[PDB]
């Protein structure tokens, strides 16, 4: 009962999934072949939500892997828990986007999507009652953006009554991978406004910061980042997969943290984050967990959260905790930061508690916030777009796929409007 | 049927109180557990079946002195509802205790007091132990005293206060503290007894033959004195002196209600064998200038009234003789308007002695609480001390910081000055 | 309940802390890892005031270590009980002052302070009810002076209602380390007048004297000095950390020994001080302890105390003592020295007694005095400043950081005024 099939796209998204899946397997106790070796009985009662029980007791991941080139799918098979995945579910093309959303969304992706649109249906049929789809991709390039975007809107025609999650990675100003980020972002966001129910905007610039100072890691890699990001995902859907004193599923969360139709972009956060040095000396108790969580530099979105107010705020705690300890801390925080919470929505807090913790750690906190400080993330992008679009630069790649210069300004306008919605209520 | 509520304020009150409690326990044959293997009904209430909890409330703004009781031998005697604890201390200041910090704790305690007070039926009166020089013992007490006149009023109150010494005093700002806290004492407190550490020390040295005394030796001494007040209630002698009766007797005027105590005999274990303790001798001992509890001069003073309380092996036949002898003597003298000036109490029960006690086990004992013009001179020098301190605005800024207005000082000094003349007026 | 976080600064202050911390650990019984090995139960009831109880029974020091260079922090880690300290709390820059208060207070220190101003907040939050901050630094150089001074004033904005301690080391005429002492001292003192509640003025010239004659040590080092100085610190806060017959905390002491707003500078002293020879033959009894304490040459401030009168006087005794023995001695002393105590504040004495002594020694005495003989310490400094400032010598280092020649005379005037306040009541 209550199943969620997972979708993946892009070079980064796929990688994230690869780690995320592994982590989830570890949490339940699934091995590379698929046979169960775990001891705790409650891992097997909600195994059905993320694993179909196949023949011979070998569980399989309910997933769809998409790409416009075959390069990334090579390393996913050879790595750990690549053998658990079903051969049928891998989808891939021979062309590739080439860091262009125009090629990705119309010409290249629309030929590949019809295979996936048939594959997902089967998955849907398989489970008793599907409650929502998780989606993992990037907005920086053309492959993860153009394809995923194309897909997500066509799901709303067949399944209008289901919740829609999207785990994205938006561009940073300092750590700029590609040149045409402003373009891709500007166009890819447009469709994610009306079609999605919730979106987690992650940024690598913040991740790096988190890594250097807090974890004290001398040589970070992308692997670390993947591990981090996956943790967040694990956190949000913990209440479905395990019992608890106060359970909070996805729909509930959505209802609580999305007050208005067009303002649903969130910012993830994770705690506790401890190095080898801070593992010994940091006293892991609820208050400690709390304070760390609300720090500006501990966020995964590279902004200044204290420029504006949080519209809503929710948290998902794990491991056994006393509720007077838990529920008081939030209140205290609110009291402290009376200038950093919206006044006309009194009592902004939402809490959730799980009995089964992460293996090794005693407690954990996943922070999902909704703020007016997302303006800083978009504003810069808008500016960049303006700078680019003024001279019609890098345009012949997009215009070659049959896109008018008006069609840029149509999405641009929408983006602007969206941005304004935050500054309406700030 | 009869009952009385004890209150302990500040560190000093706590420290004193423990010894008293111990003494009480010893008296009625109760171990620290609270189960005895009647007379004790006044101070102890029997909970369910064999659990004797004391009529007590310990107030303190630190945790240190109260947690000393919670960890020691008498952990079983009290429970956390009885023992109240603050956070920030009085810091040897009247202004910190009364205005700033005093609002939060008093509220908690009043309810507790009510809970304790309404449980007992025969309320005789209150007892409040503190020090004038102490921070919590001045600032909180004043507040507390003020509060208690609202709920009760006519129901009696007593306080055994540690008066500051002119020579041997262990704090710099004590002068200020005394002057302020006496403003509330005149209006609210029915009769306050006064003891000075210096006086005690001399006694400890000369008579007990222990040249290295600490607070534990003084506390014990005090406890005996305290007992000697309440001994009339808990035991049935041939003649009895209740608290109300005592008040009626000793206190003549509205302004004057400051008698001083004395206790005798107090002697070593070896000295008891040689010294034949007679009644007359013990009577004399109470009137000697050496055995007084305050730094004073009985030679200059005149006793308006003084209440003798005997416990042990005593009968009225020689008591009368003793009384007569004192009257006959002219070294002791009285005021013209009081021809008959004594109130005499008797008790069959002998005064107990503590395990490993400095005092010797004796048959007889006496306690005289004398109202006099000797203690009138004690504040003349206090005032002088205070005045000098004030004259250049020394230590004032701290007080000001805690919300004390400048006119308060003016109010308390002038009043004190006025009071000093009252004694003179009475004694003319 | 009732916690005190510790701050450190400068090359000397840090060193002092390093020893002080060690001594305090020894007193309670904490080991290099942090796990408790002690026997006496009263060490664990007030452990909370100087040690947060972390996970696994490993206690950690509530401290902040500051410096403008990384050099001094190397030897602190490698030494004894360097492993007890938390890695998070160490703060350090890459620039350095260069024995200049102008560089330290405005340009160099103000960039570093914003890290510390965030770190202290966390510490404050952690404890239930903080009662005050201890601070350890020097006034001779620019690093410990400029930074600490900068810091201490900004604490008064956030925490105006808390007690403020400062353990300084002022310059000597004979043992002159740097050339520009008069300058630094003159400017650093200015801010310590209005912002501090109490200050202990230590001087090395006196320490040396104490060492050569009393302790009979053939080869003194700075280590010895550190050990000595730390003892004083241990002494003042003994009543909080252990029970006693007559307890006296910091606030009480402050109230007693600071009669006027601007006259709060104290002079520390310690007893008994005994060599290997005098350990056997000196009869350690209260009277003996007393007499030694009031000697002019036994002080830590290199002055002549008998030129003027003590405004107030307090003492903190340790170990079990008879009170008639204790309280009489002081009185006797007063009687003796009727020309060396102020007459219009009669009864100048304050006493405090602790039940738990230092490990090894039976008894101890910490002497904190307030006198008019601090004029001699400042007067010389003033003279030196005058000598220097007449010719505008060593000025281009200070003027380079944007300081007018009037700004020297503004502080100078203040200093003069302060000095005069002692000669008003002498
Ligand atoms: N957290 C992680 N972020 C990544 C990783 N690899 C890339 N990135 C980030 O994502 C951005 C690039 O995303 P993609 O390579 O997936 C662009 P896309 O695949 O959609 O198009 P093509 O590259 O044309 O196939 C870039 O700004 C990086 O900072 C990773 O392994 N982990
Ligand atoms: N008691 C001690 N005193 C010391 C020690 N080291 C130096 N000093 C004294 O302190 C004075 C120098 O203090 P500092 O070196 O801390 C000057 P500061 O660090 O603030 O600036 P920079 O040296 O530019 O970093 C000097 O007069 C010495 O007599 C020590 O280990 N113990
Ligand atoms: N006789 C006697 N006197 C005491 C005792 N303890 C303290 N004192 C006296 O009381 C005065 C100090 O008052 P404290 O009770 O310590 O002060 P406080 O009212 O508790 O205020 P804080 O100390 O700030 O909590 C001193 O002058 C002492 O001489 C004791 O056990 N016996
Ligand atoms: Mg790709
Ligand atoms: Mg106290
Ligand atoms: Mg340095």
């Amino acid at each position: 009962m209550r199943e969620i099939v997972h979708i993946q796209a892009g070079q980064c998204g796929n990688q994230i999934g690869a780690k995320f899946w592994e982590v989830i397997s570890d949490e339940h106790g699934i091995d590379p072949t698929g046979t169960y070796h775990g001891d705790s009985d409650l891992q097997l009662d909600r195994i059905s939500v993320y694993y179909n029980e196949a023949t011979g007791g070998k569980y399989v991941p309910r997933a769809i892997l998409v790409d416009l080139e075959p390069g990334t799918m090579d390393s996913v098979r050879s790595g750990p828990f690549g053998q658990i995945f079903r051969p049928d579910n891998f989808v891939f093309g021979q062309s590739g986007a080439g860091n262009n959303w125009a090629k990705g969304h119309y010409t290249e992706g629309a030929e590949l999507v019809d295979s996936v649109l048939d594959v997902v249906r089967k998955e849907a049929e398989s489970c008793d009652c599907l409650q929502g789809f998780q989606l993992t991709h990037s907005l920086g390039g053309g492959t993860g953006s153009g394809m995923g975007t194309l897909l997500i809107s066509k799901i709303r025609e067949e399944y209008p009554d289901r919740i829609m999650n999207t785990f994205s990675v938006v561009p940073s100003p300092k750590v700029s991978d590609t040149v045409v980020e402003p373009y891709n972002a500007t166009l890819s966001v447009h469709q994610l406004v009306e079609n999605t129910d919730e979106t987690y905007c992650i940024d690598n610039e913040a991740l790096y910061d988190i890594c250097f100072r807090t974890l004290k890691l001398t040589t970070p890699t992308y692997g670390d980042l993947n591990h981090l990001v996956s943790a967040t995902m694990s956190g949000v859907t913990t209440c479905l997969r395990f019992p608890g004193q106060l359970n909070a599923d996805l729909r509930k969360l959505a209802v609580n943290m999305v007050p208005f139709p067009r303002l649903h972009f969130f910012m993830p956060g994770f705690a506790p984050l401890t190095s080898r040095g801070s593992q010994q000396y940091r006293a892991l108790t609820v208050p400690e967990l709390t304070q760390q969580v609300f720090d500006a530099k501990n966020m995964m979105a590279a902004c200044d959260p204290r420029h504006g107010r949080y519209l809503t705020v929710a948290a998902v705690f794990r491991g056994r905790m006393s509720m007077k300890e838990v529920d008081e801390q939030m209140l205290n925080v609110q009291n402290k930061n009376s200038s950093y919470f919206v006044e006309w929505i009194p009592n902004n807090v939402k809490t959730a508690v799980c009995d089964i913790p992460p293996r090794g750690l005693k407690m954990a906190v996943t922070f999902i916030g909704n703020s007016t400080a997302i303006q800083e993330l978009f504003k810069r992008i808008s500016e960049q777009f303006t700078a680019m679009f003024r001279r019609k630069a890098f345009l012949h790649w997009y215009t070659g796929e049959g896109m008018d210069e008006m069609e840029f300004t149509e999405a641009e306008s929408n983006m602007n409007d969206l941005v304004s919605e935050y500054q309406q209520y700030q | 049927m009869r009952e009385c509520i004890s209150i302990h304020v500040g560190q000093a009150g706590v420290q004193i109180g423990n010894a008293c409690w111990e003494l009480y326990c010893l008296e009625h044959g109760i171990q620290p557990d609270g189960q005895m293997p009647d007379s004790f009904n006044t101070f102890f209430s029997e909970t369910g079946a064999g659990k004797h909890v004391p009529r007590a409330v310990f107030v303190d703004l630190e945790p240190t002195v109260i947690d000393e009781v919670r960890t020691g031998t008498y952990r079983q005697l009290f429970h956390p509802e009885q023992l109240i604890t603050g956070k920030e201390d009085a810091a040897n200041n009247y202004a910190r205790g009364h205005y700033t910090i005093g609002k939060e704790i008093i509220d908690l305690v009043l309810d507790r007091i009510r809970k304790l007070a309404d449980q007992c039926t025969g309320l005789q009166g209150f007892l409040v132990f503190h020090s004038f020089g102490g921070g919590t013992g001045s600032g909180f007490t004043s507040l507390l005293m003020e509060r208690l006149s609202v709920d009760y009023g006519k129901k009696s109150k007593l306080e055994f206060s540690i008066y500051p010494a002119p020579q041997v005093s262990t704090a710099v700002v004590e002068p200020y503290n005394s002057i302020l806290t006496t403003h509330t004492t005149l209006e609210h407190s029915d009769c306050a007894f006064m003891v000075d550490n210096e006086a005690i020390y001399d006694i400890c040295r000369r008579n007990l033959d222990i040249e290295r005394p600490t607070y534990t030796n003084l506390n014990r001494l005090i406890s005996q004195i305290v007992s000697s007040i309440t001994a009339s209630l808990r035991f049935d002698g041939a003649l009895n002196v209740d608290l109300t009766e005592f008040q009626t007797n000793l206190v003549p005027y509205p302004r004057i209600h400051f008698p001083l105590a004395t206790y005798a005999p107090v002697i070593s274990a070896e000295k008891a064998y040689h010294e034949q303790l007679s009644v007359a001798e013990i009577t004399n001992a109470c009137f000697e200038p050496a055995n007084q509890m305050v730094k004073c001069d009985p030679r200059h003073g005149k006793y308006m009234a003084c209440c003798l309380l005997y416990r042990g092996d005593v009968v009225p036949k020689d008591v009368n003789a003793a009384i007569a002898t004192i009257k006959t003597k002219r070294s002791i003298q009285f005021v013209d308007w009081c021809p008959t000036g004594f109130k005499v109490g008797i008790n069959y029960q002998p005064p107990t002695v503590v395990p490993g006690g400095d005092l010797a086990k004796v048959q007889r004992a006496v306690c005289m609480l004398s109202n006099t013009t000797a203690i009138a001179e004690a504040w003349a020098r206090l005032d002088h001390k205070f005045d000098l301190m004030y004259a250049k605005r020394a230590f004032v800024h701290w007080y000001v910081g805690e919300g004390m207005e400048e006119g308060e000082f003016s109010e308390a000094r002038e009043d004190m000055a006025a009071l000093e003349k009252d004694y003179e007026e009475v004694g003319v």
